[PDB]
């Protein structure tokens, strides 16, 4: 039951952080209307690094938690 | 003294570190409840090579969230005045 429980687990997360990562998009590139400058443009890359690590994050959870679910009985 | 820009400066950088807590708080449950089983022996083999595999990607990745998050945040700082 563990094995339902973790995969229920990894795919509510990946929900979460798909969620979450698109709204902190929108957010940060609200912010370059007004905010220019070398540190504007640390930050833009700061949060394409962070993106790019939340979208990574994503499709491992995603991952483990379809294999969990479809071949539960190699769990 | 303090304009409304950098104050949104702050808040969407306050976001994107409580959603960096967010994730580490709950990889860490799940890789602490996963592992359990790999110590076990429940999870052996291609099981195991499963988990291991999404758990290499999502801590090398966790590690790039991080990264990127501090870079975000010396950006902040540096528009704040704290060089």
């Amino acid at each position: 039951d563990e094995v339902g429980a973790l995969s229920k687990f990894a795919a509510s997360l990946a929900d979460q952080m798909r969620a979450g990562s698109n709204s902190l998009d929108r957010d940060v590139q609200s912010l370059f209307g007004v905010w220019k400058g070398s540190a504007a443009d640390a930050y833009r890359s700061g949060w394409d690094e962070m993106q790019d690590g939340a979208t990574k994050v994503w499709n491992a959870l995603t991952d483990i938690a379809s294999t969990l679910g479809s071949n539960a009985a190699a769990f | 003294e303090f304009s409304f820009d950098l104050d949104h400066i702050e808040q969407v950088t306050s976001r994107a570190r409580g959603f960096k807590e967010f994730v580490t708080e709950n990889l860490d449950q799940l890789e602490s409840r996963a592992q359990k089983l790999v110590q076990s022996g429940q999870w052996a083999g291609a099981a195991a090579a499963a988990y291991s595999q999404a758990h290499k990607e999502w801590m090398d990745a966790a590690r790039e969230l991080v990264e990127g998050l501090s870079q975000m945040e010396e950006a902040a700082r540096t528009a704040h005045g704290a060089y």
